């Protein structure tokens, strides 16, 4: 019974929504450690 | 009709395949992922409380009247599963929305 | 397929004036302007070749008034008025509808 | 004819993601970011929208790379007309014309 | 010129604005030593 799974956070941090959002080229990654997707500062405005 | 909304877009991304809807965000910005469904009446139960159940002074919620808006159900599936965003556009339609 | 052969001879035409406009620029910074121009091209070239797939293959008919819309989408994948075999009415149980 | 002008004059930026909506809006018609000289806010008068709204504008003029000294000036227009639930962004349009 | 619409992010408030339209002014500048010439005007008459 948990086929409808909420998310308790967003995939970026408050700190870095407005870096989000104003990258377009900015792509979720699966996180090490938590092993979810989320958006990385190193991922966000990389010449990658 | 949220909780229906909800259930239909979670079984919907099931169908895709898309069991993670993050797994999104890694082909697509969160700006280029939209939702453009909608309703003919909306929160019909939320509208009955505002003014039914107000007019009776029943227990109802202070925000039975976003409750009630059609864009609400398109907002808490954004905001319960997406956190896409990209472009939002609630269609009223009656039968043909 | 003409219109391919037309963006392949742009795309070599801009090639060839950013290696004038490389060999124009110091060497010190040459990767960088090189790397920055490189994508600009192929983002060029990719949208050339898109709007032509658009103009001949999907949009065919939106400036052709002998073409129904119905007729254009079908014969976008080569169908025809015919192959439209099924039709989901609307179906109210209404006389008049 | 009209796909080349549509390449080259008004979709001549959403591919290149070097360019922003706002400023590739802007420069289609020769326009800069500085060039965006009004803004028409929401102007709701409540702590919550008008403190986001502000942080918002500063963001935008921030990221595209505004000229410092170049303030956006604000029209608030629902200190007279007050706030409707929805012709509120038609108003602002009347006025921004 | 412009016309575009956006959502916040993950949250549990209706009525809570948020920076989603900060979208509309989404770009990258990782590599930007040089002046684009798709942001030319004469370059697209040129190629017009």
């Amino acid at each position: 019974n948990k086929l409808f799974v909420s998310k308790e956070h967003a995939p970026y941090t408050d700190e870095l929504e407005e870096d989000v959002y104003l990258d377009p080229l900015a792509r979720v990654s699966k996180d090490k450690k938590s092993g979810s997707l989320t958006f990385n500062s190193k991922n966000i405005q990389s010449k990658d | 009709i949220t909780l229906f909304v909800l259930v239909s877009v979670v079984e919907a991304f099931i169908a895709s395949g898309i069991t993670d809807p993050y797994e999104m965000y890694k082909y697509v910005h969160v700006s280029e992922v939209g939702n453009c469904s909608g309703s003919g009446m909306g929160g019909v139960s939320a509208l009955r409380g505002m003014f039914k159940d107000r007019f009776k002074d029943e227990p109802v919620q202070n925000d039975i009247l976003q409750e009630s808006f059609i864009n609400t159900m398109s907002a808490w599936v954004n905001m319960l599963l997406i956190s896409s965003s990209g472009p939002i556009k609630t269609p009223v339609g009656a039968c043909a929305t | 397929v003409t219109r391919e052969a037309q963006i392949k001879d742009w795309v070599e035409n801009e090639l060839e004036a950013l290696k004038l406009e490389a060999e124009e620029i110091p060497s010190e910074d040459q990767n960088e302007f090189l790397l920055e121009r490189t994508r600009e091209i192929h983002n060029e070239a990719e949208s050339q070749l898109r709007a032509a797939q658009q103009q001949w293959g999907n949009d065919f008919y939106k400036r052709d008034p002998r073409i129904a819309p119905l007729r254009g989408a079908l014969a976008t994948y080569g169908l025809t008025i015919d192959d439209l075999g099924v039709a989901s009415f609307h179906g109210t149980s209404t006389k008049a509808n | 004819l009209r796909a080349a002008q549509q390449q080259w004059g008004n979709d001549f930026y959403k591919r290149d993601p070097r360019i922003a909506p706002l400023r590739g809006a802007l420069a289609t018609y020769g326009l800069t970011i500085d060039d965006l000289g009004v803004a028409s806010f929401h102007g709701t008068s409540t702590k919550a929208n008008d403190k986001n709204e502000s942080a918002t504008i500063n963001e935008m003029m921030k990221h595209l790379g505004r000229s410092e000294g170049n303030p956006v000036i604000g029209v608030f227009q629902k200190f007279l007309t007050g706030h409707p639930k929805g012709a509120a962004g038609a108003w602002m349009m009347n006025g921004a014309l | 010129a412009m016309a575009a619409t956006a959502t916040d992010k993950i949250g549990r408030s209706v009525p809570a604005p948020g920076k989603g339209i900060l979208t509309t002014a989404r770009e990258h500048h990782s590599s930007v030593k040089y002046a684009s010439p798709n942001l030319n005007m004469k370059y697209r008459k040129r190629q017009l």
